[PDB]
Formats: structure tokens, sequence, C-alpha cells
RNA sequence: GCUUGAGUCUCGUAGAGGGGGGUAGAAUUCCAGGUGUAGCGGUGAAAUGCGUAGAGAUCUGGAGGAAUACCGGUGGCGAAGGCGGCCCCCUGGACGAAGACUGACGCUCAGGUGCGAAAGCGUGGGGAGCAAACAGGAUUAGAUACCCUGGUAGUCCACGCCGUAAACGAUGUCGACUUGGAGGUUGUGCCCUUGAGGCGUGGCUUCCGGAGCUAACGCGUUAAGUCGACCGCCUGGGGAGUACGGCCGCAAGGUUAAAACUCAAAUGAAUUGACGGGGGCCCGCACAAGCGGUGGAGCAUGUGGUUUAAUUCGAUGCAACGCG
């Protein structure tokens, strides 16, 4: 990254629904490089919330995960001799990214049984954005408006 | 109450804060706000946006006069002052003369030593 | 130092203060009388003013 | 005697040259008043400070002091220090054009005399801004500082003193000769002035360079080149421009000016490198973006230490410490 711009590589997409955007969500949540079991947990989980929100299954997802996209984030600058904390437009991969990065850490935050629940409680919660990963972006947001005055 | 409708913005933007007047042809001031007053003390009270938030907050505090020109008068430099204009006629206002009002002495006074930081 | 203009206007576009007031004069006069350091940056400044 | 040195006269030119007097416009501060309202100011961030007894902002009127934006220019003038609004009065010098006059009247100069930034001193005024001292706030390990908020002498005027500065082109004065180029500034002559031209001829000045010189760096017709006249000064570093004495000074101090002792160097310019909280460009899981650890627990193993009869020896920032 000093020098080298990069490509990207391409992810399979989810072998349930063909989403890559799932896709990315099983390869965020998952430990130890253990696919099965993160997808098993996936599969679980968005089935109970498509079983509970009655929507169906991608679009509860995109839902839940519509009300965690940070819109604009701090970062900072170190330029003057200063530290700022900027505000700056998040990129729609990044924007994703974040909001699945949020939701399943918060999900691990909980205290529920199974992690198919946590984490259908946690996305269920991010439905009517009252969970955990909106009051991350909540406060991302907090600090970008806060300091509103670095552009 | 007392129906105005024409005054003079005097911006008065300087290093540290630009404190935006809005008065009336006479000169008699009829609301004013800084843009320490808007939240934002200190590093954050020097920028262009917290001016032009102090000259929002200008253009409300005079709806009790009716206000529709007015003449701009622009003292010192500052991070503010041009974006501050900006949010007057962001506020609905027809801005008519954009004069710059900034005091220089045909040498008058010594300046201050300072500033070996 | 004014400007003004008919109702065709859009932008500010006041770059009289670009010519005079704002950039130079006004930050000049901010800091110590000397007679020293003027003689030497316009000494500099018209040595630095070369082919 | 003579005119090619020096000087006088005639006519103009440019100029922040000097001294005295007056005036003008912006701005800062203060005072009085109107509007108006919660902050202002300040900083890297803050706080001290000012502010609901109404600040800051804004408008009107007044007072006062200092300095004189733009023009403004390696532009000008002055012996040097230095001199910057505009106007008047008194006054010094320079330069140019043609002609006339005197006729070597010249150059330098120890002692001597004068002028001599700034700070400082004396007496009397003045005092807006700025600001040693000082006080408070910060910063910091400390902070008798840098930064912030105030702030007295001083800076300003009159007269007297002081008598020095990196008072520097670190280059004494006067004169002569020795290839060039580009400018600036101020005169003057000639040519269709056929315009903001062309050709010369002086004065002052800036940059670059030739020969030559120079330790080199650089200087280079304004010499640090090639010569002549007279003056000043130097003789290793420190001690020391100090002590004693003299002269000067109100004082601060100034000037003239040693020795004992001590070192074998001190110094100049340039080269190679290294370094820089100098500059430009560039890289690496270096940072950033992430994921998982270590430091906490128990155990394994190595080390330091301690113990021991011995706890064999070696490895110890990175690059020793389950290493030999």
């Amino acid at each position: 990254p000093r020098r080298r711009v990069i490509g990207q590589r391409k992810i399979l997409p989810d072998p349930k629904f063909g989403s890559e955007l799932l896709a990315k969500f099983v390869n965020i949540l998952m430990v130890d490089g253990k696919k099965s079991t993160a997808e098993s947990i996936v599969y679980s989980a968005l089935e109970t919330l498509a079983q509970r929100s009655g929507k169906s299954e991608l679009e509860a997802f995109e839902v839940a995960l519509e009300n965690v996209r940070p819109t604009v984030e701090v970062k900072s600058r170190r330029v003057g001799g200063s530290t700022y904390q900027v505000p700056v437009e998040v990129r729609p991969v990044r924007r994703n990214a974040l909001a699945m990065r949020w939701i399943v850490e918060a999900a691990r935050k909980r205290g529920d049984k199974s992690m198919a629940l946590r984490l259908a409680n946690e996305l269920s919660d991010a439905a009517e954005n009252k969970g955990t990963a909106v009051k991350k972006r909540e406060d991302v947001h907090r600090m970008a408006e806060a300091n509103k005055a670095f552009a | 109450r007392k129906q105005v409708s024409d005054g003079v913005a005097h911006i008065h933007a300087s290093f540290n804060n630009t404190i935006v007047t809005i008065t009336d042809r006479q000169g008699n001031a009829l609301g004013w706000a800084t843009a320490g007053g808007s939240g934002f003390r200190g590093s954050r009270k020097s920028t262009p946006f917290a001016a032009q938030v102090a000259a929002e907050r200008c253009a409300d505090a005079v709806k009790e006069y009716g206000i529709k020109n007015l003449e701009v008068m622009v003292k010192g430099p500052g991070p503010g002052r041009e974006s501050t204009i900006r949010a007057l006629n962001a506020a609905g206002f027809r801005i008519t003369n954009i004069t710059d009002v900034t005091p220089i002495p045909h040498n008058g006074c010594r300046p201050p030593k300072k500033r070996r930081v | 130092i004014k400007v003004r203009e008919n109702e065709p206007f859009d932008v500010a576009l006041r770059r009289f203060k670009r010519s005079c007031e704002k950039a130079g004069v006004l930050a000049e006069v901010r800091r110590r009388e000397f007679y020293e350091k003027p003689t030497t940056e316009r000494k500099r400044a018209k040595a630095s003013a070369v082919k």
C-alpha cells in the first residue's frame, strides 16, 4: 500500500442464496478457519430471522444491515502537528464491511444461548434499530457530527 | 417589531473567532452571534464551519425585523468571512453590497513584538 | 472595496481582496517594528527575483 | 612661467541631505452617549484577564500621543551614523552644458578638533501604542525562559552628557593604467521626433564574468589586477582587551595598556563522510486498514539473581535468553 495499488480477490457467493454479501458475512463471522460452522450459524440465525420478521431471508438481513451502515466516520490526520479527528465519507464496500463487523461483534457481546440466537436477536434488534450495533453507528455519527468543523 | 426591512451584516472575522452583527443602516445592532457561542469552543471556533453556523444563528434572532436586503461589511482576516456571507444568502437575504472594511493604518501604531514559537 | 451587482448574480466572486488588503497587508502589520529584518527580507526578496 | 591637477564664475538638473515651523488622512487607546446581548480575548491546548454593575460587536461625538500605508524600486541623498506624508522658511553638497578666470593654490596626516545608531545618564515636559523590570497564568522534572494576560522605566520633545556597535563593502585616503556583457538612476549633444526611436558623451550605482591575483573561497575598470604617496594596525592560543597607573566621564563606563602563569597548538578555506527536532524524491507489515497473539492464570523450557560442596563452561541491546 506504500507503492502497490492492488486488485481484489473474488469470493464465491453463498451456497444457499447466491449472495456474495452474505458470503462476506459468513467470512466476518468465521473463526479459526471453520467455515462450515459459521455458515451453519448464519443459516440458522437468518432462518429464524426470516421466520420471526416474516419478510423473507436476505431482505430482512438487508434491512437489519441497512440500519447499521455508517454514513461518515472520523479518521486521524496528524498534518499540522496536531491530532484531528476529521469526518470522512465511507466507501460502500467499507460501509457494509463495517456494518457486518459491528453486527458480528455486538452479537458476540450478547448473553443468549447459541450464536444463532445471539445473532438472530442482534439482527432483530437492528431491524427496529434499537440494538448494540446501532449504538455503535450512532456513536460513530456523534463523533463525525461533533467534529463536522474539519472539511 | 419595528420592521426595518434593510440592514447591514457586520462580520468581524479574526484569527480566533468570527462575530457576526446584523444591524440597520443607522448602525444600531439588531442581534449578533459569535462562532464561540455556538458550541465548539477552542480550536474549532476559528473555522469556516463555525462562522457559517454563527451566521445561520445570526440570521435567526432577526426574524422580528423582516430584513430582506442587507449590505455586508467584512473586518479582519480569518478562516471565516467567506463562508459567512455564503450562509447569509443561504438564509433568504438579498445580499446587496460586500465591502471589506479591515482597518489598515497608514503606518500608525507599533504592532506587538511577538511569537518566537 | 465595495461591490454591487444587478439581479444577474450568483456567486460572491469578490477577488478585489486578493488584489489589495487581505493576504499580505494585514498579516504584515500583526508583528514587530524592526527596520532590520525588512531590509534583509527585501534584500533577499529582490536577490531571489533573478533568472 | 604654463595648463592637462586643484579651485572660482555663468545656466540648469535630480534628490527621504540638514535645521526650524505648520498641517493632513488612516489606525490604536481612552472618555461620554445610542442600539444590543451572552460571551469576549487568548492558545498547540488552556488558564490568568475582561464581561449581565452590560463586555465584545456596532454607530455618533470628543481628546491625546506616536508613526507617517499605497508610491517604494540590489531606487535616491549623505563623510560616516543615518535620512520616507504634504506645505513654507533658513541651509549644505553633488552632477551636467558651453565659455571665462586664478594659476600647482595639490595628496595624505601622528598629536588636535568636530560629527557619531541604539541602549544609558542629567534637568524640564509629554506619555496613544509597544515594552526591559515586575506580577499573574501556563509549559516543564525544574522554567528566575520561550507562549498567554497585564505592565513601569524607556521609546517621543527641549537642552546638556556619553561615545560605543557584526559603527561591515568584516576591504583607510588620494591618483594613474589594464579585455567584456546585461541592467538601474540622473544629466547633455546629434539625427526624418516621421512614437513608447537611432547614434554618442558624462556622474552615481547593481549583477555576471576575462586576464591577473588569491591558501582557497572569491575579487574582477566601483579590484582583492598592475603601480605611486601618506596614514592606521598585526606578530601563536589563553590569561586579556583584563589588572595597575594616567586622561575623560555625573555614573554606567570609555580610552591608553601590561605581567606572572599555562598550552602545543589556536586558526582560515576547502575535501570525504557522518549527523540534523534542514529540504526534495523513494522503499519495507514501518505506520495506517484488519485478524490473531504476548504482558494476567497453570505448566514447559531458557536466562538473571539467590542458594550450594558443586549448582561446568560459553552466548547478553536489536543480532543473548527451549541459544551452543
